[PDB]
């Protein structure tokens, strides 16, 4: 019901263990050096 | 010791270890452990350092 304004897709390949590491604070190998996000996110996350 | 021994306990009679006088860099642990669950629940994760 809605519209969006600025719609970006990001796109990576992990281990299941670390799917959990892809939030805002979650301080591990992939939040640290490799991929972090934001701690006022608006969006979702999509695994599989 | 702790993460990387050879026989753990047995939940009915669990361990209980005592630590102190040490440096807690457990980014030597990202080389070769990962965890599948880990929560901490007083304290933010990102200030344990
Ligand atoms: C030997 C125990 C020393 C205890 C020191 C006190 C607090 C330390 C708190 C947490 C240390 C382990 C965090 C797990 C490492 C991040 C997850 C990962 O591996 O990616």
């Amino acid at each position: 019901d809605l519209c969006f304004t600025n719609v970006y897709a990001d796109s990576f390949v992990i281990r299941g263990d670390e799917v959990r590491q892809i939030a805002p604070g979650q301080t591990g190998k992939i939040a640290d050096y490799n991929y972090k996000l934001p701690d006022d996110f608006t969006g979702c996350v999509i695994a599989w | 010791e702790v993460f990387n021994a050879t026989r753990f306990a047995s939940v009915y009679a669990w361990n209980r270890k005592r630590i102190s006088n040490c440096v807690a860099d457990y980014s030597v642990l990202y080389n070769s452990a990962s965890f599948s669950t880990f929560k901490c629940y007083g304290v933010s994760p990102t200030k344990l350092n």
